[PDB]
């Protein structure tokens, strides 16, 4: 396992993955 | 009004148990699915409150002390308690503090109050036309002096004389902060026989009286003219404490839960 | 400070005197995000690890 | 936006990759004070013109709530012999919400001018009033020696010279009977050694500063959740949604852009509050109605851009935000400008990101 | 600060003139206990490699 929005308020910013759950299922 | 009733009796002290009781609003800011932590005059979990009763030959009215706050919770059927008279000397000597109940808003009034022995106010005459409605009153003979007057919001109160357990309960909180005096109130209907029944509430701000006045004791209005007599009913009196209390906000603002971090 | 609120330091204290309520707040701040910051650098040698 | 780029490189020749460079922020384009009606103005003007007040320890006090007092008439400036404020002045009091005023009236002596202070100490302050060290307001004072003075002195007014302990700040002893005075208790009326605690004034207009009474009149402010009900001169303002405003709501004044949710409140909360104990959501102080408070539209800023010996294009980035003005793209990034998007995978060259990369191609 | 113990300041000074004093006292503990608690990370990372 929303906080993100809420601590983005702040100016706490959640930066993405560059490489997606899904591409790491192709890779393994 | 000088003379008490045939009736009146000072019943000996019993002590009960409060479950999750003393818990309210801390303050009007509003929360919604977090745990707040604070710490203010509280009534601890588990802690032992005075249990006071009257019928129809045992009447019981002793003054009690009143200095960092109290806790008040009155179960009732008829609803036998109307109010309570606050004050250091409780009489004309000084200042004091009335809240009335007269089943149709919330009267409070600070002046100089001459106050008789037994304060009683008349209710007779079910009958015909009974209304419930109040009568003559002998909790004071004159008043004057007034530092203070407010007249709350229209409530209801059903004074209907009922038989077998308890079912009406209001909790109250009597606080002073800088000199104002802030009441909690919170009714819900219970089944309970003896002592307290296990349960869960908060209590809601009820109004807040900006007077000022030291008090030192405090009584109930009592009745349900030595000939007067009182119905069935039982009132607890608790003290407040310095607790810190961890409250649970659900998503409308009420409270599902308070943790006493004092106790265990 | 006497609040962490911005807006209560500059309707309050007048401008010569808020400045230097402003600066306890800078300061606390200032260690507050140096401390994340170090702590985040001290778990990302961890991670990499 | 390149040469945003170069700044923050501190070199003319950008590399070829992304780089981050500045924040985007909207600013507020209005101002919503919204306040009801007034009802009352403050006795302001009849504290000051008062026929005579009471003693030190005996100060007569007007409690007026709900604020904003009345800010027509202010005599702050250069109209009574001793002025002393702390925070602003009334003129810029006007914009504060109080819940409650404590209007404190007494006069003093000349030597007792500096015994009035907050957190300060003196004959007067310890044994008579002391003010508290939250103290926001304004100390006034006014040379009373034309009118309070009489000839032999004026007892009317009276100071406690001796106590057995200091009275703390906000505190109120009324008693004229005799005390102990120093440190061996003399049992009631004086002798054995003790004073008369309680003493009269000497005011004299003929005499010196020291014997020259002064009036003084203290404003002790209060500030709390409460609602309040004035604010300014302008009240209405009326309410502007869906737009990144300079919002004054409740004495609470902030930027955000104001929605209108469905937060349902009890009848005596003001407001709430967030996982920050911050503001979220307020209440009309003039009709009912519960208004959110909606942080305005931010974020960083990231330039994609070739090496300064290719070419000039460069492609602004946006992170975590719909673009809803303006090759205009959105990703799971954010807002994308400048590029052109291709349904063909290539081998990934400048990281935009969430599986999403940039390229320099024909 | 004028004096390291907490006791020679309270009994000396005014109340409201020594809480300048001591909140000189407590914010150089403060880095003081930081540095320290920041020298044990970086040193737990030695030992845990």
């Amino acid at each position: 396992t929303d906080l993100i929005c809420a601590q983005k308020f702040n100016g706490l910013t959640v930066l993405p993955p560059l490489l997606t759950d899904e591409m790491i299922a192709q890779y393994t | 009004q000088c003379v008490n009733f045939t009736t009146r009796t000072q019943l000996p002290p019993a002590y009960t148990n409060s479950f999750t009781r003393g818990v309210y609003y801390p303050d009007k800011v509003f929360r919604s699915s977090v745990l707040h932590s604070t710490q203010d005059l509280f009534l601890p979990f588990f802690s032992n409150v005075t249990w006071f009763h009257a019928i129809h030959k045992r009447f019981a009215n002793p003054v009690l002390p009143f200095n960092d706050g109290v806790y008040f919770a009155s179960t009732e059927k008829s609803n036998i308690i109307r109010g309570w008279i606050f004050g250091t000397t409780l009489d004309s000597k000084t200042q004091s503090l009335l809240i009335v109940n007269n089943a149709t808003n919330v009267v409070i009034k600070v002046c100089e109050f001459q106050f008789c022995n037994d304060p009683f106010l008349g209710v007779y005459y079910h009958k015909n036309n009974k209304s419930w409605m109040e009568s003559e009153f002998r909790v004071y003979s004159s008043a004057n002096n007034c530092t203070f007057e407010y007249v709350s919001q229209p409530f209801l109160m059903d004074l209907e004389g009922k038989q077998g357990n308890f079912k009406n309960l209001r909790e109250f909180v009597f606080k002073n902060i800088d000199g104002y005096f802030k009441i909690y109130s919170k009714h819900t209907p219970i089944n309970l026989v003896r002592g307290l029944p296990q349960g869960f509430s908060a209590l809601e701000p009820l109004v807040d009286l900006p007077i000022g006045i030291n008090i030192t004791r405090f009584q109930t209005l009592h009745i349900s003219s030595s000939g007067w007599t009182a119905g069935a009913a039982a009132y607890y009196v608790g003290y407040l404490q310095p607790r810190t209390f961890l409250l649970k906000y659900n998503e409308n603002g009420t409270i599902t839960d308070a943790v006493d971090c004092a106790l265990d | 400070a006497i609040s962490s609120v911005l807006n209560d330091i500059l309707s309050r204290l007048d401008p010569p005197e808020a400045e230097v309520q402003i600066d306890r707040l800078i300061t606390g701040r200032l260690q507050s995000l140096q401390t994340y910051v170090t702590q985040q650098l001290i778990r990302a040698a961890e991670i990499r690890a | 936006p390149l040469s945003e780029t170069k700044c923050t490189l501190k070199s003319f020749t950008v590399e070829k990759g992304i780089y981050q460079t500045s924040n985007f922020r909207v600013q507020p384009t209005e101002s919503i004070v919204r306040f009801p009606n007034i009802t009352n103005l403050c006795p302001f003007g009849e504290v000051f013109n008062a026929t005579r007040f009471a003693s030190v320890y005996a100060w007569n006090r007007k409690r007026i709530s709900n604020c904003v007092a009345d800010y027509s008439v202010l005599y702050n400036s250069a109209s009574f012999s001793t002025f002393k404020c702390y925070g602003v002045s009334p003129t810029k009091l006007n914009d504060l919400c109080f819940t409650n005023v404590y209007a404190d009236s007494f006069v003093i002596r000349g030597d007792e001018v500096r015994q009035i202070a907050p957190g300060q100490t003196g004959n007067i302050a310890d044994y008579n009033y002391k003010l508290p060290d939250d103290f926001t307001g304004c100390v006034i004072a006014w040379n009373s020696n034309n009118l309070d003075s009489k000839v032999g002195g004026n007892y009317n007014y009276l100071y406690r010279l001796f106590r057995k302990s200091n009275l703390k700040p906000f505190e109120r002893d009324i008693s004229t009977e005799i005390y102990q005075a120093g440190s061996t208790p003399c049992n009631g009326v004086k002798g054995f050694n003790c004073y008369f605690p309680l003493q009269s004034y000497g005011f004299q207009p003929t005499y010196g500063v020291g014997y020259q009474p002064y009036r003084v009149v203290v404003l002790s402010f209060e500030l709390l959740h409460a609602p309040a009900t004035v604010c300014g001169p302008k009240k209405s303002t009326n309410l502007v949604k869906n737009k990144c405003v300079n919002f004054n709501f409740n004495g609470l004044t902030g930027t955000g852009v104001l929605t209108e949710s469905n937060k349902k409140f009890l009848p005596f909360q003001q407001f709430g509050r967030d996982i920050a104990d911050t503001t979220d959501a307020v209440r009309d102080p003039q009709t009912l109605e519960i208004l959110d408070i909606t942080p305005c539209s931010f974020g960083g800023v990231s330039v994609i851009t070739p090496g300064t010996n290719t070419s000039n294009q460069v492609a602004v980035l946006y992170q975590g935000v719909n673009c809803t003005e303006v090759n205009v793209f959105q990703t799971r990034a954010g807002c994308l400008i400048g590029a052109e998007h291709v349904n063909n995978s290539y081998e990934c060259d400048i990281p935009i990101g969430a599986g999403i990369c940039a390229s320099y191609q024909t």
